[PDB]
């Protein structure tokens, strides 16, 4: 049936636009942190608890773990 | 009973005016036009 009518309703421009930009902005920063954060756990991260060495006394950032954290 | 000789004739009226937004609420055959284009 050619019955099709026009359906009356508000704009959903701005409404689309605002959801592309705010994506948009959130990704263009969270795609590269979430690789990073990847990437160092992958190939850096994930350091070991060991015993203090006599004589030697650490660096405040050496009593912890994460890579990024340190 | 029944309608006025008034309230008959502007229901007439109303009645075509009625009928013609209706039927220009329908769409041609190419209204949705839309624009392309792309980036077992
Ligand atoms: C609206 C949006 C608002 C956003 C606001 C901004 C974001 C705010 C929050 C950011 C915080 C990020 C954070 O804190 O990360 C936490 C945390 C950080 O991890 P970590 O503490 O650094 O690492 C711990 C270890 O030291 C290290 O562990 P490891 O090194 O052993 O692990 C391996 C390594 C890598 O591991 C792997 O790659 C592989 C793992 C799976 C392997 C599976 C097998 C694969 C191989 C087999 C197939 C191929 C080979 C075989 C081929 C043949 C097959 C036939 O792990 C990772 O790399 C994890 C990556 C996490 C990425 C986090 C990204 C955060 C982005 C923040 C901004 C986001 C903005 C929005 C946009 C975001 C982008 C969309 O990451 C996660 O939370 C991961 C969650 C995993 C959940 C698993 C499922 C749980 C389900 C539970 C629920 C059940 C009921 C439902």
């Amino acid at each position: 049936h050619g019955k099709r009518l026009f359906i009356i309703k508000p704009s959903g421009f701005y409404d689309r636009r605002f959801l592309k930009l705010m994506r948009f902005y959130i990704l263009l920063t969270g795609i590269p942190v979430a690789i990073g954060i990847t990437l160092v756990n992958v190939f850096i991260g994930e350091a070991e608890l060991a015993d203090i060495p006599e004589g030697y006394v650490p660096e405040h950032w050496e009593y912890f773990k994460h890579p990024i954290s340190r | 009973s029944g309608y006025t000789p008034d309230e008959k004739l502007r229901l007439q009226q109303l009645r075509e005016l009625r009928r013609r937004w209706l039927k220009d609420q329908e769409l041609s055959p190419r209204e949705p036009v839309l624009p392309p284009r792309r980036v077992t």
